[PDB]
RNA sequence: GGACCUGGCGGUGCUUCAUAUCCCUCUAGAGGAGCCUGUUCUGUAAUCGAUAAACCCCGAUCAACCUCACCACCUCUUGCUCAGCCUAUAUACCGCCAUCUUCAGCAAACCCUGAUGAAGGCUACAAAGUAAGCGCAAGUACCCACGUAAAGACGUUAGGUCAAGGUGUAGCCCAUGAGGUGGCAAGAAAUGGGCUACAUUUUCUACCCCAGAAAACUACGAUAGCCCUUAUGAAACUUAAGGGUCGAAGGUGGAUUUAGC
């Protein structure tokens, strides 16, 4: 429930989406009212929409993947 | 969820295990009232056109 | 068999706000930042937006669970003024009780 | 915490207009308040939609809908294995036919799920909430069918055809079955063996030396196949012997010193089976005597576990059979013996119950001194059974020969109070004791009140079919106690009634 | 004038019950409650949830045994069990009364996934307070 | 004809019986059980109080007729082979405090209703000295850095919180695991602390 | 609801048949089970937390809970002054003048008449106002003759705390200094003061000298009232420690403190002028509350006359 | 059982709140109710988890209607052995 | 909804508006007064629409000294029922549902009030 | 038409009076300014209800959408519901209240008077009234005996509310029902209540009561306007907070009037 940075091996290590699923990972390690099968699910759902966002976020110099 | 409060008391009633004396009232209202014309029309044959 | 439509209505509302709170959530975190770039952020303005608007939570109302009224209604026990005091008044609602001081 | 002696059981709602008060009410207001959880699980099932929603934390399994219809369906072999998880005898037969008749292969270990259902209930759908003479093994049904068009059988295809055949009175068929079994250089198990030690001496209602000798051909094979025998193949040899009571002494004993050396540790039902055979209706009952007592003693200070059904029967007969021998000394040993442990839930059902305490409490009152008699009739009655009109007149003829003739006036009110307010037999008996001898004025004032309370009785009565009746006695007897009193008064109004119903009046009577 | 749970005075052929006969000013100075659950105390939860079941529990009371109820009914909970109990009239027969306790005790626990037993009381008649 | 109701049972009962067995569990105020002539009411003027035959004012109350003295006495003896005996050793509190530092706080709710469930009780609370900790100048003055407001210098007490997981299983294990941490990196000296 | 006397009886045999099953119950003694320890148990098996004492489970004597016909079969009432309706009262008002004739013939603090509501209880008959006057009025005239010794008995069947302050128990320190503690009280403040019986007139506030602690004179002043009025000023040493309230509920509430405790170190006659000044009275002025339907705890909205 | 008790009375909280008395208008004719909550703290000392475990369930399927429990448990624990000396 | 139903008494109480203004002087006629019916008067525990035999309420509990299980009546079994309990509301209303004149039709003078009350004491008139 | 009864009224008499009250008398206010808020008029395609005392920050312990009942457009038809209706009637009602009540009277059942008329019914050194029940009172709550709450009848005003909910009667049923999208709820004016002020007993700062500054066209004084940012939210010139800019009226208020021991 506490160590959710296992998870964040298929984002970029450095740069913007990391400061914000640092974020994601410290308030769902704060939660006691998910599971750890619930917390995934969020974690995932940010990986499948920044790889259809690709286009976008190379306009933005982000290398995602 | 009034729907299953208001489906198990209904059920109950025809089964005869709970009286409902609020359904009696509008039961006994209702049938005096065809008795006096006052009957609900048919679906689409109503008073207008 | 709910006390009206207006009744009725909300339950809809709370049923399909409930279905989107995490799709919504996960949209407005990237809003509600200055890291990501207005370009993505400005791509979640709009599918948020583009929801049913039944899915927002400030369309909610809370009503009395009796009599579906909007207004005088007590977050406690989810009932209006009205139908409080009748079950106070009766002794059913254990501890309450009329206030002398 | 101890038994209430002044409360009715429990289940009964504490309330004197809601106690029962005789014995067929206690039977049927249990009767209908089972009628209740079946009227509403009825409901339950029917509409589960009401009852699906859980708000329980943690959840109720046993609070939750019962699912008898199947959902699967199709037609394959796991949703056949549905229909016999759900004992649904008629759809499996008529789904497995399209099965079969497609030709998908059926394992050996589906199909033997089937028979078991099928042999059981013998094609017949087990009852349900809504929708014993002669032999329900029909020739034409489903367990015959289906057995020859299986292609392969093993062990247990036989096994559990033969244990069919039995529970449904079809004796005769098992045997030629299971000639069969031999042919195919098979084994069968213990409980294939128990049922054809039934099977055989039910078949033939012959003497019992041919019997012995077959049923010691059965046991023999059943150490040549390597077969362990347990409880219940015991166990039906004593029931069956039970038809030939006299032959049957020596070898049921038998019987029960070969359980010992193999270590089987006898039952209750085992030790039963042994006295109704030895049990007969005899005067001397020398042999019995003697059995009961060895029994007992083994038994005394033991703690029981329920291993065959018939346990729970043993306390009434012990009781039937200390109640012949007119032994109270016996009769504390087999009422101490149910009160160890828990071995007060093998009494048995209400009927058993109440016949248990009724032998007891008779041999009570009858042999033992009338000061104890009359703490048992307080503790018993009524939290553990309600008294039937013999208790109550065996226990007048205890204080009449105990010289204690002051607490019919107690008697008779609680008589009332447990339905014999209207038993003839009763009041017959009751007045004449009264009225047998002239007593003291403080004694004789009490009779007279209670003579006033039965009098009343006959005046009102439940049925009115017929025309009130008095008894010759009661009236003769009724009238007497009030001139002993003092009544006189009331006692020139009970005239009229003597010649008005033609009923003899006595010269004891017109003498005082 | 202040109207709520005051029955009017009558030329005196009216009989009132004590807790009818009582106004909700004297809730708690000669009267006690009907329901008793933790709800409502300080920091505690459901108080919403376990009123919804009380309304409900005394119609379907009120409605299951027609014509017997002398009095109000007086739910109380400790822990999972919930127990009615109530003061009823003689007029029905037993046999009925044992049917209507084991098909409302079994309904009521499947469908608050909870144990409910129900204590009947019989009195003949409707004990009256006074006369108003 | 029509049923009549039977005489209570009280008078049967005797005066020198034992109370326990009509009253071994809790039950509601049974005025035919109970064979006592209390009265309950305001009365009218020139009335006495209510008697308990139809009194719903004894129903409502919650009796202790099943916790009488002569009960809760004859309770225990029979629950004294379930406890077990406190350590002789630890007399005082002080004492205490010397073979076990560490307390650990856990709390349960009990509550009417059909659900069990309560958020506050998987809050866990570990106090401890630093007194007792082996631990140097240098580690002691880091440790009181890094916890910040819960350490109270006035009682040398080290206080750690935890609420972030469901289970009070979880997070007793993760405050073991901060006090581990905050141990092993307090004695660890970095090259960035010369510059205080 | 009309009692007779063999009801009455036999509700007698339930209590005491009552009142051994609840000694049984308790593990008591029967015989030596008082009234006052079946009030403990029945607040202990019925557990009631009503306002009303009144309304609560109640045990008691038939004798004490229940509050006769006036004639006989032939029908003629027994009493001579049955046909005035008052019996009762016109058969002592003709005993109370039948007394004041014979004195002719041959010739107080703690006490008060007994009320209407009491004399109909000795009578058992309703009284208007006025006859009570009339009956007080007898017995006022009998007590100014000269009454004989029998006499000023039946007046005194009609007929039914010093306020002295309570010195605290003067204490001894270890090193051996006598002092006296009190406690006082005004609006929301409370303070504990210990007063030396020998000192220099220091006063410390919370361990702050005083003239720190309340600047504003006024303040200072109630200090001084109690010792300035004992004309001892600098002649002990106090030590209080007050909290709650505000600047002036805290100085009324150490006045209190150091004049109750500083009773103990003068003579009776100083404690009465002491009393008589209200330096040990407790103020009971306390803020009013505030009303559903008002501005305030009097004041109301405006009345739009208009 | 042998544990030693001791029992305080913490004050008691009152919660209020009003309501309008009429259906309609009548603004500045209310009614006021309340919730009266009481305490009673019992403070046992130096148990066991046995002994605690069998008295709680006593008091506790014993607890009357209307009345809430808060069982605050402070546990004795000995140091970690990783907390025993530092992994140099 | 179910939460929104009252009770009997509740209900006629509000229909008749016997305790009201119009009441109170004379300001209602009485041409066609409403009248309380008790709807509860010929209504047996158990019986239903369904038509279900409940044993021990609707039916006996056991039948040729067997206990009964749950059965159900049949379409031309309980449509009898139904038509036979109409007879017997309209039986009951139309029984509710002769008088001597004095002086005038309308008039009450000449009319007989029968004797008057007997007194206490073993008083007849 | 004559003569009585009751009740109401009287610019009817007399007497005792109101104890925060009728008037004078004490204190702070209102009415004058600006703002906030409600109402009425007007306006708009665009709700309802309360509306002398007893309406007017009242239902609402609350309207950006929702709430919502309103308007315009579109759509559906046994329709979430063994339908539905915020359709009319509060002058059919229950229910919950207001008011006189900062009262004590209300009243069954009897009795008597008046020739057995409607009607009426006391005198304490007593002359026809007795009275359950109701209310008052007493008890209770809060910090007591005090005080404040609470309680406060029977009636009155066909008082208030069918739009809390329910409901009798009459009415609608391809529409007077149901759903969706968008939208209005403004201000020439008048009025009620409130907030802030007109300052020096004040303004600002420090402190929380021994201080230093300010002080009239850069003073006192806006919670308004304008601009920006932030918070909530899907959505804010729009709601709220804050900052910046701005620096108005106003200079202590007529007749009249409110509250408070
Ligand atoms: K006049
Ligand atoms: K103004
Ligand atoms: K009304
Ligand atoms: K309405
Ligand atoms: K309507
Ligand atoms: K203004
Ligand atoms: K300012
Ligand atoms: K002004
Ligand atoms: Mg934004
Ligand atoms: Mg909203
Ligand atoms: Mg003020
Ligand atoms: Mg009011
Ligand atoms: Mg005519
Ligand atoms: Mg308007
Ligand atoms: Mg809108
Ligand atoms: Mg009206
Ligand atoms: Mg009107
Ligand atoms: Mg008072
Ligand atoms: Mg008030
Ligand atoms: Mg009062
Ligand atoms: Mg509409
Ligand atoms: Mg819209
Ligand atoms: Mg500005
Ligand atoms: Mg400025």
């Amino acid at each position: 429930h506490i160590f959710l940075e296992k998870h964040l091996e298929s984002f970029p290590k450095q740069g913007p989406i990391r400061h914000f699923m640092e974020l994601v990972t410290c308030g769902l390690s704060k939660n006691p009212y998910l599971s750890v099968k619930q917390k995934v699910e969020h974690i995932e759902w940010f990986r499948n929409y920044f790889n259809e966002k690709k286009d976008i976020l190379k306009e933005s110099n982000i290398q995602f993947n | 969820n009034h729907h299953t409060y208001a489906e198990l008391m209904q059920t109950l009633r025809f089964l005869g295990l709970y009286r409902d004396e609020h359904q009696d009232f509008m039961d006994e209202q209702k049938r005096l009232k065809k008795l006096r014309g006052k009957e609900k029309p048919k679906k689409g044959e109503g008073k207008r056109a | 068999h709910y006390v009206d439509w207006r009744m009725w209505r909300d339950v809809k509302r709370r049923k399909m706000a409930y279905e989107y709170a995490d799709e919504r959530l996960r949209i407005n975190s990237l809003r509600k930042n200055t890291i990501l770039p207005k370009i993505l952020q400005d791509v979640a303005d709009e599918e948020i937006a583009a929801l049913p608007r039944d899915s927002c939570p400030v369309r909610i109302r809370n009503r009395c669970v009796m009599t579906s009224r909007p207004r005088g209604v007590k977050r406690r026990w989810r009932l209006s003024r009205i139908v409080f005091r009748h079950l106070a008044d009766h002794g059913q609602l254990s501890g309450i009780q009329r206030a002398t001081w | 915490v101890n038994r209430d002696t002044t409360a009715v059981p429990y289940v009964f709602q504490d309330d004197p207009y809601l106690m029962p008060a005789s014995s067929l009410e206690s039977r049927s207001f249990l009767l209908a308040k089972k009628s209740g959880e079946n009227v509403a699980k009825f409901i339950i099932n029917s509409y589960p939609k009401y009852f699906q929603k859980d708000i329980a934390e943690p959840h109720i399994p046993c609070l939750m809908p019962e699912y008898f219809e199947p959902q699967i369906k199709d037609i394959s072999e796991a949703a056949l294995k549905e229909r016999i998880e759900l004992r649904k005898v008629k759809a499996s037969v008529d789904m497995f036919d399209q099965l079969l008749q497609a030709g998908t292969t059926v394992s050996l270990e589906t199909t033997n799920s089937l028979l078991d259902l099928l042999c059981y209930y013998g094609d017949q759908e087990p009852s349900t909430d809504y929708h014993q003479f002669g032999v329900t093994w029909r020739a034409k049904n489903n367990a015959e069918r289906i057995f020859s068009l299986m292609p392969e059988k093993n062990e247990h295809s036989y096994c559990t055809m033969i244990r069919g055949m039995v529970k449904h009175r079809a004796y005769e068929q098992a045997l030629n079955l299971y000639t069969e079994l031999l042919n195919n250089r098979l084994h069968a198990d213990v409980y294939t063996f128990n049922a054809l030690i039934e099977a055989t001496v039910c078949a033939i209602n012959e003497k019992f030396e041919e019997k012995w000798s077959k049923i010691l051909e059965l046991l023999r094979h059943m150490v040549a196949q390597k077969v362990k025998p347990n409880l219940q193949t015991f166990n039906t040899i004593l029931k069956c012997l039970r038809r030939f009571h006299v032959f049957a002494r020596s070898p049921a004993l038998q019987v029960l010193r070969e359980m010992k050396a193999i270590g089987i540790e006898p039952s209750l039902a085992t030790y039963h089976h042994i006295i109704r055979l030895f049990d007969q209706p005899g005067d001397p009952l020398k042999r019995s005597s003697f059995i009961i007592y060895d029994i007992m003693n083994e038994l005394m200070g033991k703690r029981f576990s329920p291993k065959d059904p018939d346990d729970d029967k043993f306390f009434q007969s012990a009781m039937s059979i200390c109640s012949s021998l007119r032994d109270l000394e016996l009769a504390y040993q087999v009422h101490g013996l149910l009160k160890t442990g828990d071995n007060w839930k093998f009494i048995g059902p209400d009927q058993h119950r109440n016949f248990y305490y009724s032998k007891f409490f008779d041999l009570i009152c009858l042999m033992e001194q009338i000061d104890v008699t009359l703490k048992w009739y307080e503790d018993l009655i009524p939290s553990a059974y309600f008294p039937h009109s013999q208790t109550m007149i065996h226990l007048l003829q205890a204080l009449d020969v105990a010289n204690r003739l002051e607490v019919i006036p107690k008697i008779w009110k609680d008589s009332k109070e447990y339905g014999h307010t209207f038993r003839s037999d009763l009041r017959e008996e009751i007045l004449m004791l009264m009225a047998r001898d002239k007593h003291p004025p403080e004694l004789q004032v009490a009779f007279a009140d209670c003579a006033a309370d039965i009098k009343s009785a006959y005046e009102s009565q439940p049925i009115r079919q017929t025309a009130q009746d008095w008894p010759a006695t009661s009236l003769n007897c009724i009238a007497i106690l009030f001139l002993r009193a003092g009544r006189t008064q009331e006692a020139w109004k009970m005239l009229g009634l003597f010649r008005k119903h033609n009923k003899i009046p006595r010269s004891e009577l017109l003498n005082e | 004038k202040n109207r709520a749970a005051r029955v009017r005075v009558s030329k005196g052929d009216k009989p009132v019950t004590y807790e009818e006969a009582h106004a909700p000013h004297y809730i708690a100075h000669r009267k006690g409650w009907l329901s008793l659950h933790t709800g409502n105390l300080d920091g505690e939860d459901h108080a919403a949830e376990r009123t919804v079941e009380d309304v409900f529990l005394r119609k379907f009371m009120w409605g299951t045994f027609p014509g017997c109820l002398a009095d109000q009914l007086v739910l109380k909970r400790r822990g999972n069990q919930l127990e009615i109990c109530a003061v009823v009239l003689r007029q029905l027969s037993p046999h009925k009364y044992y049917f209507l306790v084991g098909y409302s005790e079994t309904l009521l626990s499947y469908f608050y996934k909870c144990p409910v037993r129900l204590h009947l009381q019989t009195v003949p008649s409707k004990v009256v307070y006074k006369y108003l | 004809p029509r049923r009549k109701a039977l005489p209570p049972r009280t008078e049967k009962m005797a005066v020198d019986q034992d109370w326990p067995s009509v009253y071994p569990v809790a039950a509601p105020f049974k005025p035919s059980a109970v064979p006592l002539p209390v009265r309950m009411g305001y009365p009218v003027k020139k009335g006495v109080p209510m008697a308990k035959e139809g009194n719903l004012e004894l129903l409502k109350i919650p009796n202790f007729l099943h916790l009488t003295p002569v009960a809760i006495k004859k309770h225990c003896e029979a629950l004294k082979d379930f406890c077990t005996e406190w350590p002789a050793a630890l007399d005082s509190d002080e004492k205490c405090e010397k073979h076990f530092p560490i307390e650990i706080d856990s709390t349960d709710y009990v509550s009417s209703g059909p659900s069990v469930r309560n958020p506050r009780a998987r809050v866990v609370v570990l106090r401890v000295k630093l007194s007792s900790l082996n631990l140097d100048d240098h580690a002691k003055k880091k440790l009181i850095k890094l916890v910040g407001e819960r350490y109270c210098k006035t009682t040398d007490v080290l206080t750690i919180k935890t609420d972030r997981c469901p289970l009070r299983r979880q997070n007793y294990d993760y405050a073991v695991y901060l006090l581990t941490v905050l141990y092993h990196e307090s004695w660890n000296t970095e090259e960035w602390e010369k510059s205080k | 609801e009309t009692y007779t006397e063999d009801f009455i009886k036999k509700q007698i045999e339930e209590f005491n048949i009552g009142k051994r099953h609840l000694a049984n119950m308790m593990g008591e003694d029967p015989e030596t089970f008082t009234q006052e320890d079946i009030d403990r148990a029945i607040a202990y098996l019925f557990p009631s937390g009503l306002f009303e004492k009144r309304a609560r489970p109640v045990m008691k004597h038939p004798e004490q809970i229940f509050p006769a016909i006036q004639w006989g079969e032939d029908g003629r009432p027994f009493h001579y002054l049955f046909y005035t309706g008052k019996q009762s009262y016109y058969s002592l008002m003709h005993d109370v003048y039948g007394m004041l004739l014979n004195l002719e013939k041959h010739q107080v603090i703690g006490s008060r008449w007994l009320i209407k509501e009491e004399l109909e209880e000795m009578l058992v008959e309703k009284l208007s106002d006025l006859d009570y006057m009339q009956f007080i009025r007898l017995l006022e005239k009998l007590l100014t003759s000269q009454c004989g010794a029998a006499e000023e008995e039946f007046v005194q069947r009609f007929r039914r705390e010093s306020k002295k302050q309570l010195i605290e128990p003067v204490q001894y320190d270890e090193q051996g200094m006598a002092f006296s503690k009190s406690e006082g009280k005004r609006k929301t403040a409370k303070a504990e003061a210990i007063v030396y019986k020998h000192g220099s007139g220091r006063i410390k506030v919370n361990g702050i000298d005083y003239q720190l602690y309340f600047p504003i004179t006024q303040d200072r002043e109630q200090l001084m009232f109690p010792f300035h009025f004992v004309d001892r000023l600098g002649k002990h040493d106090v030590t209080c420690t007050v909290s709650g309230g505000g600047r002036s509920a805290q100085a009324g509430a150490i006045r209190l403190a150091m004049a109750k405790a500083l009773c103990s170190f003068v003579t009776e006659d100083e404690v009465e002028w002491m009393r008589q000044a209200g330096l040990l009275t407790t103020d009971p002025r306390v803020r009013e509350r505030k009303k559903p339907g008002q501005e305030g705890a009097r004041r109301k909205f405006t009345w739009k006359k208009r | 059982l042998g544990i030693s008790i001791k029992v305080h009375e913490p004050p008691r909280k009152i919660e209020r709140f009003t309501l309008l008395q009429s259906v309609h208008i009548y603004k500045k004719h209310r009614v006021q109710y309340e919730m009266r909550t009481l305490y009673r703290c019992l403070e046992l000392e130096h148990l066991t988890g046995s002994t605690a475990d069998v008295y709680l369930e006593y008091i506790q399927r014993n607890l009357p209607e209307g009345v809430a429990m808060e069982v605050t448990k402070t546990q004795l624990e000995q140091l970690p052995e990783h907390i025993k000396e530092p992994i140099w | 909804s179910f939460f929104t139903k009252l009770t009997a008494d509740e209900l006629w109480k509000g229909a008749l508006a016997e305790t009201g203004a119009g009441a109170k002087k004379g300001r209602g006629k009485r041409t066609k007064k409403k009248k309380r019916k008790d709807l509860n008067r010929g209504q047996i525990i158990g019986e239903g629409r369904y038509g279900f035999l409940w044993p021990g309420l609707n039916v006996p509990l056991m039948k040729n000294g067997a206990v009964q299980t749950i059965a159900q009546r049949s379409k031309e079994e309980q449509e009898k029922v139904e038509a036979d309990m109409i007879q017997q509301r309209e039986e009951w209303d139309r029984k509710k549902k002769k008088r001597e004149r004095g002086w005038s039709g309308n008039s009450w003078g000449g009319i007989s009030l029968g004797p008057p009350d007997p007194g206490p004491c073993g008083e007849t008139y």
